[PDB]
RNA sequence: GCCUUUUUAUU
DNA sequence: GTATTCGCCGTGAATAAAAAGGGTA
DNA sequence: TACGGAAAAATAACACGGCGAATAC
């Protein structure tokens, strides 16, 4: 049809479609004059290759090429590909209702909220204002009520809160290789032109604010608008679809609140108090005459039935107790609690709770973690990590162990394969010499007086509480931090037998910047080009097993497989 | 609809589609549109 | 419907017009594509009810 | 010793080892690749001239008519550089070339080349787009393998690839089946030895060519064998040896490396070889019998106990046969001449014919190789087919000779055998630079040759009574070719110049994509890493990561484009262990070659290293050397980093994979409204501003007489004129390629005099000679209530109130009038034109220009909500807005030629009459009428600005990558505050140090902190109004910290007015520069700490906003240089309910221009259905776009009141279903 | 939008998508593989309405065979050798 | 009222 | 008849912005 | 006011499995 390849103020298709209508008139013309055989098996030709070269492209004697160099788009070009209608205009459906922008933090708001803009949320909801002007009787019309959300009076606005204080908006990422990267939420009304996306969610999505822009979506009618609160909320998106430990994992901030607070010090401000309960902490340290860490006798009621005992609980666990919930045990909160300690602190609170004392759980850690990570004031300079004083020793005796290794080359004790596997021997010894030489540095390092001897306590460095809970920073991550960053790889995949003899603090050289870089931008490489691997083999994963449905209760066989867990390694 | 059916075009099929013939193959005018 | 969104359009569609291959309208692709409710969802009950119709 | 603009704002540098060689031209790449193309030089080696004297003279078949070449000239272009920026006209001179017709000659002129502004950029259709540089494969023999798993299938590969600079490909690639294949094109491989007989060669002339020959001997035994002393390496034989009567060869064992010396000694050209040894080998000789003629063996075939007996009855005692070995010499080539069906020359013409008559076959292959317009090597060309091949010269004929295709046979035996190494396509010799210049010599030879087949064609029909030059060649594919590749190629970029780094970087920009390239969405993984041979020439830092890693690569500070075209960084030689001064450019193939020292080494008084064993580098990975066995040296710390990662502080110290997440971001940073430098720099930010050409540069030194931000004149002095004086017209908010602001600044005083090298007015971005891409704000890397959940960043109040950040955005507003210009439509903003005025706050709705159609409906355009702000200027040009400019540049003109020739005054007629010819003469340039698109009568261009605010939303980051957005305008109450009172300006969060090694934004959070605590000492001494002497003391205190700097000021130089206008330009902060290796330590930055007030720990207490409690452990505050980017929220955000839809398929549309419908794509249906959403996926792809009768009856509903979703038809189905029914498939629905 | 047209072309054309595919549904049918198949549609070699000859074939084929056998070219030969052949057959 | 290439840029 | 190599063919993430170009005399 | 398509282009030339076709044994 003519509206399927419409001309414009030229196309690509209608310009081959000329190729094919100008050989069918010229055969036409051969007929009624007894055009002689050796022009006319020249011309059916062309006219054989006419609807070859629009039915299909690429799979002929020459694929015909535009005026511009670029190959013309034939009906095969159009329908297959990313081009086609297939992945374009019937998988890739554009959407109305629908924005798009970067996205915020927003720790005031709750869980199943987040923040939509103003003229941002009013240009999405253009309808659902106009039905609330016809329903009320302001502007019983169509034509007047486009003139009213274009004035921006002061009655749009308590209008709009009307319509969104409960409804569902769907958060939706550009790249969605997870099931969580469409979320839905219930938005406020905020200033800024940004959505603030729940930090609490902000693993699940796998995205970081990076300065990410990223698509927004609206449910309309009410039988869609309960998917999004029953299926697609934050509330209930608590676990993985992968595994049994739950997508919301608090990542960078959050935790670093949670482990200020959660940590053993002597000569504290306010040792050794005994306190009435939970709740006596927070007038305890927002006073200001004790500090978050101090070890104390707080009184604790436990729950499945309530039980209470004196135990040993520092002041920042004991402002998590107002915090969980009645029925969640002691024991897994006594810990440092950790990023991968707080994993199962959320698993256990949906496993014996439930969900409904999850979502007011899960909130009130986002909001104590985060405005007592204000108070922590955990950070990173020059002054937090130290390059310890056996780091020096070690290089310089590694610097002296390749001296007698190399000798030994040019007189001839050992072959060239023999001595490429000792450098690396006695350099990955060496970095494992001065992997644990910075760990007890940042360790059991800075000591005070506890009004006697000299004890040897965890050491309140910020670079260790970002290493430790495992929130951000891995063992291995400091270790290329205040340490040497030790072997790095070549492009083809060997190793540099001499690696970075110095680290970050006091800066690498040119050509230690430049090994650096041969792991560094390949990594970087591999980053980039397999999300185009990884991207199609999100394609080819669904598409095969987007038919099988449950859709059976029970069948009755006995048929299976046997399980057996990973037993060939070393340790399980 | 409950099903889609894939066959061959017949020459009868394709000619119950068209409502009717078209014998250019200049697309529209060149001085109007 | 399915088959032709993946890949090999050219090859896929010529190998259902030469077999027949009368869809059942089973599948989450075919359903995306034609443009109606996914029975793999509350859908799926509006299947069941369809079944139970024809 | 220092320059004027330098005393104003003199920058401490923190280099402990001194730079002995100043910065060169960073656009040495751009304007030398294209001065050498202007000009008409006598030479043909660099230049338009090699493409001149490559296709002329023109000689048609039997014509007789020749087409001499002798000179061409380029005159003056026809508009300015400032005209062409605004009305659409290309850049480009009338390039006219001398033609002679002999069997009269004229200055024709047949087509136009854009021509090179001191940007060093292009203007093609009034924006500003600059051709980029290549990593391409270069043109020689390739040797390269792929070991592993890689089409593999259990045996190693190796193919040779010869490459030209243009024509056919050639490729020789092996097989699991271990035989010779040739490729030509890439196309179905052909066996060996059809591609040795097209070349006039016999079958017994292949074989003793690539293999050694041996001599045989009969006697009265059945045969015997000469020995050769170059075979028995390697030999594993079942028999044994023997030579009169000695024993060398044990029968069935390997012999060890002593009977190889041992042989040498009694050489002995005699054995004895029972006959069942030579069975097995090849014959490769043809023999003819002496009494019948008939041939007794055929061409390479095996012997046997029959074919032996046959050499008795023959006649001849001599058989010359080859060797067969594993290791020494492959038979891989003999084992082909089995595999080809034909052996016969005609015959294999005919094959290449069918890769089918005989004098096409015949032509097609010397017009393949042999022939020099087809195929072409140049210089650099046949330099790789040298080196490759280790010939003795370097210069060659461009065509395939008949000795150079055997020559690269012999080579490819010994990298199968491992004699010769193999090469690598990621080395930087294998990577040739096809520069400006390179290209458009290409380019224009495409339009050159498109007209020498016109005129072989128009002479024929040509009566040759002295025919013109106009008429023979032909205007349209001259001009058509250059303006394809300067306009809609892969080659010409659309050049963003928001930041004048991103000007510069956009030059040293080396992109592989192209024609001659490989793309980037199908390249390979192992040409997106980097190799240890970029040391020096491309950085690994500046790499744009997505979908285009490792093509496009940015080009080093002091890396330079040889006349070859291969890559060359200067180094330090290395005489006796003593550096020198001199430099010596050397390539990637030297760089293997010498041991080269690394910059980062002690050096004393005299150039020797201070330690016996010092770190360095061969072959590029890391080594251990002496310093006497040393060659080379690296003449700076700034080799291995580019023009935009050198300006990163700490590189050092910062990562690499966070390096290259930082300078891509730097390439986009907005101009600001106010300009401040940075705090910690590198030396480096003041030779980017001297080097762009949107930064004003004097071209010569003196006084200023007025300066106004409109235009700056400067009263050249007694030595370096030659009279008059100079002016420059500052650009002052124009419209640049990314729709933002540019303008340039004033930067010195009335009265101050300037050298050649100063500068007298700073860019966009840009203050004093510095380049400001972004503000220091007190930075304090902690985490604040939230908003710091990731590396966002939380902003001050007082940021958003004096303008520390809001940039203008400048939006093109064109106005395509096919259509009259009167807005009679069936407001304020219009003057009673049609066309809005200067200065019109207009707002997002309204009408901008009046455009009806004469019928009367109103079908004009009107401005998108949100970038409402006022316009700049309306440049109208081909009615009462039309003639405003014509008038404003005519008093324009006489501002700028009355101002010239008023200052020579204090004969006098005769110089004042040659000023009022040349302003007619520059007022026809003006009102005459303007080139444009065929179709319309006038277009006019609104030049539309808006006041970009800071708000939640628009992306920031530093230098060092901290990728973030704005988290929320929090208030200058609720940020941390010092205990002198100021709060902090930013709030980062500090939990990116864990995830990546990027401690070096907290050296420059350090150094910032110092360097602003300096700042504030002298602003103390300021306000306090003290003396002028003890004001020295403190700035030359302050600026003798480190252990050796190489700048080493003196203070008592300066005078006392010069220092009290220096604690001016101080007066905000100190500017520190540090280099990206050479840098300031820990213990420096430490002891800077100890200067201020401020004490020595780069941590300090201090108390909470919201809460006014102190923290137990302190937080690093300090003035981190952050950016503000180009990536805004006012950009980058686009809503739509109702709009336009899709012409092709009913659908909504992309962009913010065509109402934003969001694309919600093939991956996002997986993770809405996965939730089971059945209803919601039902809706939208149905009612958003697809039901037609849906959306309709949708929106008749919501307004209704009713949320009711209706099963329908979708119409985006229907268009796939007439797809399927315009093929000869039938499908329907049931 | 949904209303289609048609063309009346002289001669039959084979459909390209059938032809190309892997298999070719056209050369299942007449038993030969993807060379020969093509080679007669783009007017090189000639088939009977079986046997592939090429066009110097044919001058000899009208004054030996002609009155026993008739052979054509392009799709028109194919058209009138799938209107020979039987699906049950 | 658009569509397709190419380039830049983002995750 | 049984492999076997190869010519050609399937695929090479996702999402926002700008530019020309939309047949040649 | 006409034909839309051919041969030259002084074209652009990738990589990892796959399916069927034309040979060697
Ligand atoms: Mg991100």
């Amino acid at each position: 049809p003519p509206d399927l390849r419409p001309l414009v103020p030229t196309s690509d298709l209608n310009d081959l479609y000329r190729r094919v209508i100008n050989r069918n008139n010229r055969l036409k013309r051969l007929l009624d004059l007894a055009a002689p055989d050796i022009i006319v098996r020249n011309e059916k030709r062309m006219l054989q290759e006419a609807v070859d070269a629009l039915l299909d492209n690429g799979r002929r004697g020459r694929a015909i090429t535009g005026s511009n160099k670029r190959p013309l788009k034939s009906l095969a070009d159009m329908i297959k590909g990313k081009q086609g209608r297939f992945r374009q205009n019937l998988l890739g459906k554009r959407v109305d209702y629908s924005g798009r922008s970067v996205i915020t933090v927003g720790p005031y708001l709750r869980l199943h909220q987040c923040g939509l803009p103003k003229k941002m949320a009013l240009e999405l909801f253009k309808p659902f204002i106009y039905g609330k002007l016809e329903l009320r009787g302001l502007a019983t019309t169509i034509k007047a009520a486009k003139k009213m959300v274009e004035r921006e009076e002061a009655v749009v606005w308590d209008i709009l809160d009307e319509v969104i204080r409960e409804h569902p908006v769907l958060l939706n990422r550009a790249p969605t290789l997870h099931r969580l990267g469409i979320q839905a939420f219930e938005p406020v009304l905020i200033e800024g032109k940004a959505i603030q996306l729940h930090p609490l969610v902000c693993a699940a999505y796998n995205a970081d604010f990076d300065g990410d822009q990223m698509a927004v979506h609206v449910p309309l009618t009410l039988e869609a608008q309960l998917e999004a609160r029953a299926l697609m909320m934050s509330t209930n998106n608590i676990l993985s679809p992968a595994n049994g430990e739950p997508i919301i994992v608090p990542s960078q901030d959050v935790v670093l609140g949670l482990y200020y607070m959660t940590r053993d010090c002597v000569n504290a401000k306010g040792e050794g108090m005994v306190l009435t309960g939970p709740k006596e902490a927070e007038r305890l340290y927002r006073s200001g005459l004790a500090s978050l860490h101090a070890r104390v006798k707080v009184r604790i009621t436990e729950y499945e039935v309530a039980k209470t005992s004196l135990k040993d609980t520092t002041v920042g666990r004991a402002i998590l107790w107002m915090i969980v919930p009645k029925g969640l045990p002691y024991s897994i909160v006594n810990q440092a609690l950790g990023k991968k300690a707080i994993s199962k602190m959320l698993n256990t609170c949906y496993r014996i709770l439930g969900l409904k004392p999850t979502v007011i759980f899960a909130d009130q850690i986002m909001y104590t973690g985060f405005a007592y990570a204000a108070r922590s004031g955990a950070s990173v300079g020059i002054d937090d990590m130290v390059i310890p004083e056996k780091k020096h020793e070690i290089i310089s005796e590694a610097e002296a162990e390749v001296a007698e290794i190399q000798e030994q080359f040019q007189s001839g004790l050992v072959t060239a394969g023999e001595r490429y596997n000792k450098v690396i021997d006695i350099w990955a010894a060496a970095n494992d010499r001065v992997s644990k030489a910075m760990m007890d540095n940042l360790q059991t390092e800075t000591v005070i007086n506890r009004d006697g001897q000299e004890e040897k306590q965890v050491s309140f460095n910020s670079i260790y509480m970002m290493a430790d809970s495992g929130a951000r920073g891995s063992a291995a991550q400091i270790r290329q931090l205040a340490g040497m960053r030790g072997l790095m790889a070549k492009p083809d995949g060997s190793i540099i037998e001499t690696p970075i003899t110095a680290n970050f603090r006091e800066g690498l050289n040119v050509l230690q910047y430049f090994i650096s870089t041969h792991g560094a931008r390949k990594g970087l490489a591999d980053t980039a080009l397999k999300t185009a691997n990884s991207g199609y083999l999100t394609r080819r994963l669904v598409d095969v097993a987007q038919d099988l449905v449950v859709t059976e209760d029970d069948c009755g066989t006995h048929e299976g497989i046997m399980m057996t867990p990973v037993i060939e390694g070393g340790d399980v | 609809f409950d099903a889609i059916k894939i066959a061959l075009a017949s020459p009868d099929m394709i000619r119950s589609w068209s409502f009717g013939e078209v014998k250019k193959p200049e697309t529209i005018n060149y001085r109007t549109f | 419907i399915s088959a032709a969104s993946f890949q090999e359009t050219t090859r896929v569609l010529t190998e259902a017009a030469v077999a027949g291959k009368r869809d059942e309208l089973r599948g989450l692709k075919e359903n995306v594509i034609v443009g109606r409710l996914i029975p793999a969802g509350t859908g799926y009950a509006y299947h069941q009810d369809r079944m139970r119709r024809r | 010793v220092y320059s004027y603009t330098e005393k104003k704002r003199i920058r401490k540098d923190f280099g402990k080892r001194p730079q002995v060689l100043d910065v060169p031209y960073l656009l040495s790449i751009q304007l030398d690749s294209f001065q050498k193309f202007i000009e008409q030089d006598p030479e043909g080696q660099y230049g338009l001239e090699a493409a001149f004297r490559s296709v002329f003279p023109i000689q048609s078949y039997s014509g007789n008519s020749e087409l001499q070449y002798v000179s061409y000239r380029l005159g003056e272009p026809v508009f300015d550089v400032q005209e062409c920026q605004i009305r659409g006209v290309t850049y480009s001179a009338p390039l006219r070339v001398k033609l002679r017709l002999v069997i009269k000659e004229q200055e024709v002129y047949m087509g136009e080349i854009p021509l090179m502004t001191d940007n060093g950029t292009f203007v093609i259709n009034g924006t500003e787009r600059v051709i980029v540089s290549q990593l391409h494969r270069s043109p020689g023999v390739f040797f390269d393998s792929d070991k592993g798993k890689t089409h593999s299938s259990g045996k190693v590969l190796y193919n040779a690839r010869i490459i030209p600079y243009r024509g056919s490909w050639l490729d020789f690639e092996f097989d699991p089946k271990d035989n010779l294949f040739v490729r030509i094109d890439r196309r179905r491989k052909l066996p060996a030895t059809i591609i040795l007989r097209a070349l006039n060669y016999t079958t017994e002339q292949i074989l003793d060519l690539f293999f050694e020959k041996v001599i045989f001997e009969i006697r009265d035994n059945k045969l015997q064998m000469e020995l050769v002393p170059e075979r028995l390496r390697g030999e594993t034989a079942s028999f044994d040896i023997e030579a009169n009567g000695k024993v060398y060869v044990e029968k069935g064992r390997r012999i060890t490396a002593r009977h190889i010396r041992q042989l040498e000694k009694d050489d002995v050209k005699l054995i004895e070889v029972p006959v069942e040894y030579i069975a097995g080998k090849v014959v490769a000789k043809d023999y003819i019998d002496e009494s019948t003629g008939e041939l007794i063996c055929a061409a390479n075939m095996e012997l046997s106990l029959d074919l032996l007996a046959k050499l008795s009855q023959s006649g001849h005692k001599r058989i010359e046969t080859l060797f067969t070995n594993d290791l020494d010499h492959g038979p891989y080539i003999s084992e082909t001449l089995r595999v080809d069906p034909t052996n016969d020359r005609l015959s294999a013409l005919v094959e290449i014919y069918r890769m089918p008559t005989r004098e096409a076959a015949e032509s097609l292959f010397e017009n393949l190789f042999f022939s020099e317009d087809r195929y072409d090597l140049s210089a650099v060309g046949r330099m790789k087919f040298n080196r490759s091949l280790l010939r003795e010269e370097i210069e060659g004929s461009g065509i395939l000779s008949k000795d150079d295709i055997i020559d690269v046979m012999k080579k490819l035996i010994d990298i199968r055998n491992g004699k010769g190494e193999v090469d690598d396509i990621d080395h930087l010799g294998n990577r040739r630079i096809r520069s400006v210049g390179e290209m458009a010599e290409n380019q224009f030879r495409v339009g050159l040759v498109r007209v020498e087949r016109a005129v072989k064609e128009r002479l024929s029909l040509g009566d040759l009574d002295t025919l013109m030059p106009q008429d023979m060649i032909n205007a349209k594919p001259i001009s058509a070719a250059v303006k394809e590749f300067f306009g809609s190629s892969q080659l010409s970029q659309f050049m963003d110049q928001n930041n004048p780094l991103s000007e510069i970087t956009h030059k040293r920009r080396i992109s592989a994509l192209g024609p001659g390239g490989l793309t980037r969405e199908r390249a390979g993984f192992e040409v997106r890493d980097v190799h240890p041979t970029h040391y020096g020439r491309v950085c690994p830092i500046e790499t744009p990561e997505g979908p285009n890693i490792g093509l496009i690569n940015s080009l080093s500070v002091y890396a330079q484009t040889n006349e070859y075209g291969f890559l060359e960084t200067p180094y330090r030689k290395v005489t006796d262990g003593v550096v020198t001064d001199e430099i010596h450019y050397l390539s990637a193939i030297e760089e293997g070659n010498y041991v080269i020292a690394q910059a980062n080494s002690n050096l004393d008084e005299e150039g020797h290293f201070v330690e016996d064993l010092v770190t360095c580098r061969s072959k590029g990975e890391s080594s251990l050397f002496s310093r006497d066995q040393v060659d080379y040296m690296d003449v700076s710390t700034q080799q291995v980093v580019s023009v935009g990662a050198s300006l990163i502080p700490f590189l050092e110290h910062d990562d690499a994979n966070r390096a290259l997440m930082g300078a891509n971001m730097q390439r986009q940073a907005v101009p600001t409204l106010r300009a401040d430098k940075p705090l910690v720099g590198t030396g480096m930010e003041r030779a980017v501003a001297v080097d762009s050409g949107v930064t004003a540069v004097a071209k010569r030194g003196g006084v200023v007489q007025y300066v106004d931000a409109s235009r700056i004149v400067i009263k050249v002095n007694e030595d370096e004129m030659y009279a008059g004086i100079d002016i420059y017209n500052l650009t002052k908010y124009t419209r640049s390629n990314q729709n933002t602001c540019i303008n340039q600044m004033p930067c010195v005083s009335l009265g101050e005099p300037v050298e050649r090298g100063d500068v007298l007015a700073d860019g966009p971005s840009t203050d004093l000679g510095e380049l400001a891409l972004g503000q220091n704000m007190r930075v304090a890397f902690m985490p604040w209530n939230g908003y710091n959940f990731e590396d966002s960043i939380l902003v001050s109040e007082r940021v958003v109130q004096e303008d520390r950040f809001t940039t203008i955005h400048i939006q093109e507003l064109a106005c395509v009038s096919r259509e009259e210009i009167t807005a009679d439509i069936p407001l304020s903003k219009l003057d009673e034109s049609g066309i809005v005025y200067i200065g019109a706050e207009v707002t997002g709705g309204d009408i901008l220009v009046g455009k009806v159609t004469p019928k009367v409906k109103d079908s004009s355009l009107r401005v998108p909500n949100g970038v409402s702000g006022t316009v700049i200027d309306v440049q109208v040009f081909t009615d009462k807005r039309a003639l405003e400019i014509e008038e404003m540049q005519l008093k324009q003109a006489k501002k700028d030629l009355s101002e010239e020739l008023q200052i020579l005054e204090a004969q006098y007629d005769e110089l004042k009459h040659e000023f009022e010819k040349k302003l007619e003469a520059k007022r026809r340039k003006i009102t005459q009428g303007d080139d444009l698109a065929p179709g319309v009568l006038k277009i006019v261009k609104v030049y539309l600005a808006v006041k970009r605010r800071i708000q939640p939303g628009d992306k920031m980051a530093g230098r060092h990558g901290n990728k973030g957005v704005i988290s929320k305008i929090n208030p200058i109450e609720d940020m941390p505050y010092d205990e002198n009172g100021t709060p902090v300006d930013i709030v980062l969060n500090p939990l990116g140090v864990p995830s990546r090694m990027n401690i070096g934004q907290i050296l420059e959070t350090h150094l910032g902190m110092a360097a602003k605590g300096i700042g504030d000492k002298i602003n103390a001494m300021l306000k306090q109004q003290q003396e002028v002497a003890k004001l020295r003391e403190f700035i030359q205190r302050a600026y003798d910290l480190g252990a050796d700097v190489r700048q080493k000021v003196d203070l008592s130089t300066f005078s006392d007015e010069e220092v009290m206008r220096l604690a001016e330009n101080l007066r905000k902060g100190m500017p520190i520069a540090t280099p990206v290796f050479d840098g300031a330590k820990e213990a420096e930055i430490k002891e800077l700490l100890k200067l201020g007030d401020l004490p020595t720990s780069g941590q300090i207490r201090l108390y909470d906003g919201r809460t006014g409690e102190q923290f137990e452990r302190p937080v690093t505050v300090g003035y981190m240089y952050m950016l503000k980017l180009n990536h805004l929220v006012d950009d980058k955000m686009h809503a739509r309910s109702t709009g336009s839809y899709s012409l092709v398929t009913q659908q909504p549309l992309g962009g913010k221009a065509q109402f934003g419908g969001q694309r919600f794509g093939e991956m996002e249906v997986w993770a809405l259905e996965a939730y089971g959403a059945a209803y919601t996926l039902q809706e939208m792809l149905t009612v958003k776009s697809d039901d037609v009768n849906g959306r309709t009856k949708m929106y008749k509903n919501i307004v209704d009141g009713n949320h009711q979703m209706e099963p329908g038809m979708p119409e985006s189905f229907n268009v796939l279903l007439k797809e399927i029914r315009s093929l000869g498939i039938n499908i329907e629905l049931e | 939008r949904e209303r289609m047209g048609h063309i009346e072309l002289a001669s039959p054309t084979a459909h390209i998508w059938f032809l190309k595919s892997l298999p070719s549904r056209i050369g299942l049918l007449l038993d030969m593989p993807l060379r020969d198949i093509e080679r007669v549609l783009y007017f090189e070699s000639y088939v009977v309405i079986q046997q592939i000859l090429t066009e110097e074939q044919y001058l000899d084929a009208l004054e030996e065979f002609g009155d026993e056998f008739d052979a054509k070219m392009g799709a028109e030969a194919i058209q009138a050798l799938l209107k020979s052949m039987d699906l049950e057959q």
